[PDB]
């Protein structure tokens, strides 16, 4: 049918593999090693020292609907706005309560 | 009535990343740089983990702006592979991969950079010669530029190649002379101070924030919000063009934040994108998570229609904000760019011995750069959070760049050449003695 032919015409006609680079060393190979992330690039080299934390006292959010929160609850550390959204809070599925957390980088342990 | 008063919904369909048309490689702008003058020519390429640009430095755009993502696959009843480097890819396999650390600038996966420069000189037409200006990270790790160079000269074996940053390229383009300069973009966030055209990059700080950031957030957020499950597929792409279409920065966040849910007018704050869809006393009206979920319409479960459908609220205004309270938002653990910027001014310039007419100097020109400094209002947040910390009257001006996505490209292209440059220039020669990691000090460049 036309729509797979059109669709592997442009596979075809997109593809960079069915293209020969005349401008590529073809001697040259890297190492397979070569890709290494952030961390092990810094573990190896031991200027990224550009980030600062902050002393000022953070503002509370609430946790469900990011208005301000006067209320941590104590039980499952969420913070909220009101007793609506600590009563969506406690019937929260087991899982839930620790993926709030987790969208502000908390954990709950 | 409350509700039966309101007019229907105005609601945008979601937008996604997609393969757009097939470009033919532009063969007329290689013979052009055959004709141009003597070493007055070179491809220009920012890497941008947004966006890779790249084209002719004696030309005013790029000819690419590509994704510096790769796919590669068979299909096994055809047996032929098939390889992909940019929008190519249909971000219809989707079987990708990218060349940056997902969240920070330095590429990482140099087989998908190595495809995507292969994609790059391609498209221009490469016949083979021609010096290459390539953008960096600020502070981009040794070993990054060391593989990057690697491929540069060995692979490729390009004759020449420097390295500089995009935000003083970009500083540069707008007449930049002594400034702050600001920069949003996918990676990161940064602060730069620029004394008599040179960059104080000892100075430097990164937020660690960004674009990239933003989409992800948004992310995680709407993902909570419809924990119920939405019955539509949330991807990162479509958050972010939710993020550009949407968000903006608040002028006074608590403010504005604590009322933003308010039953009346919820109509005008709220804004609705449909997912695509296939169809055959106490109570919600004082609710406020259904104002949040669902704004000022009752709800129904029946209507395809009406689920499919993401409202944003709060997070028009929370996502951006992130900038300036990264640890209240979304715990980053660090200081907000106001709070970055304040230190720099008024804590550090004034320290350093060497500068004169700090801060009024740099202070005069807080320059704004890279694209996830298009929200509105982001200007005159920066403005208002900065003149109260400095002293009064100071000559405080914040002022955006012109086209602050490409015109980064735009100073590379204009200062490729010029002797400055060409005094920054490294040559395959010295290559093959210095090594990858070796470089030329100079204005816009790394240590
Ligand atoms: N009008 C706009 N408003 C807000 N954000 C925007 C707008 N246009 C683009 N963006 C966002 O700006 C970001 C692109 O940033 P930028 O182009 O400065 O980065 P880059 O050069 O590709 O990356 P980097 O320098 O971090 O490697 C993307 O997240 C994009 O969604
Ligand atoms: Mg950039």
């Amino acid at each position: 049918q036309s729509a797979q032919a059109a669709h592997q015409a442009l596979v075809e006609q997109l593809d960079l593999h069915s293209i020969h680079k005349t401008f590529r060393n073809p001697n040259w190979r890297p190492n397979q090693r070569r890709n290494k992330t952030i961390k092990a690039i810094l573990g190896e080299s031991q200027t990224n020292i550009e980030s600062a934390p902050s002393l000022a006292p953070m503002k509370h959010y609430c946790d469900v609907t990011g208005l301000p929160a006067p209320y941590l609850d104590p039980k499952t550390r969420l913070r909220y706005h009101n007793k609506e959204i600590f009563a969506m809070i406690r019937n929260l599925p087991q899982g839930m309560g620790e993926q709030f957390l987790e969208a502000r980088g908390a954990h709950t342990v | 009535e409350p509700w039966k008063r309101l007019p229907p919904p105005t609601v945008y369909p979601v937008k996604e990343a997609r393969f757009e048309k097939y470009i033919p490689p532009q063969l007329d702008g290689r013979e052009r740089a055959l004709a141009q003058p003597p070493g007055q020519v070179a491809i220009v390429i920012d890497n941008g983990s947004h966006s890779v640009r790249a084209g002719w430095n004696f030309e005013d755009k790029p000819r690419l702006a590509i994704p510096p993502i790769m796919s590669k696959y068979r299909d096994r009843k055809m047996g032929k592979t098939f390889s992909f480097a940019g929008s190519d890819c249909y971000a219809a396999r989707s079987h990708i991969r990218n060349a940056f650390e997902a969240g920070t600038g330095i590429v990482s996966n140099w087989d998908v950079m190595e495809h995507v420069l292969d994609y790059v000189f391609v498209k221009l037409g490469m016949n083979e010669d021609m010096p290459i200006v390539m953008t960096e990270a600020v502070a981009n790790l040794p070993y990054s530029r060391k593989s990057m160079s690697e491929i540069i000269f060995e692979c490729y074996g390009a004759p020449s190649l420097v390295y500089g940053i995009d935000s003083l390229f970009s500083f540069r383009h707008n007449q930049g002379q002594t400034g702050l300069v600001v920069s949003s973009s996918y990676s990161a966030t940064h602060v730069i101070p620029v004394y008599n055209r040179k960059a104080l990059l000892s100075q430097a700080i990164r937020l660690n924030w960004g674009g990239w950031h933003m989409a992800e957030y948004m992310l995680k957020l709407l993902k909570l919000k419809y924990y119920t499950g939405f019955p539509g597929k949330l991807n990162s792409s479509q958050t972010e063009h939710m993020v550009r279409d949407f968000c903006y920065v608040s002028l006074d966040y608590d403010r504005e934040l604590a009322g933003y849910l308010d039953w009346t007018g919820l109509e005008d704050r709220e804004r609705i994108v449909q997912y695509p869809y296939t169809e055959e006393q106490r109570d919600w009206s004082k609710s406020l998570l259904h104002a949040f979920r669902y704004g000022p319409r009752p709800f129904d479960p029946s209507s395809q229609a009406e689920t499919h459908r993401v409202h944003l609220n709060v997070e028009r205004i929370r996502v951006p904000e992130v900038l300036f309270q990264p640890a209240a938002i979304a715990g980053v653990d660090q200081a907000g760019l106001v709070e970055i910027a304040g230190d720099i001014l008024c804590q550090r310039l004034p320290s350093l011995p060497g500068i004169q007419d700090a801060p009024d100097a740099f202070l005069r020109d807080v320059f704004l750069t890279g694209g996830n400094t298009l929200f509105q209002n982001f200007d005159e947040r920066l403005r208002q959070g900065l003149m109260a910390l400095l002293p009064v009257g100071a000559p405080l001006r914040v002022r955006r760049a012109q086209d602050a996505i490409l015109d980064a490209w735009r100073g590379a292209a204009g200062w490729a050449c010029t002797e400055e440059a060409k005094a920054a220039w490294i040559t395959r020669e010295e290559y093959l003695e210095k090594g990858g990691e070796y470089i030329k000090e100079h204005d816009l460049g790394n240590a």
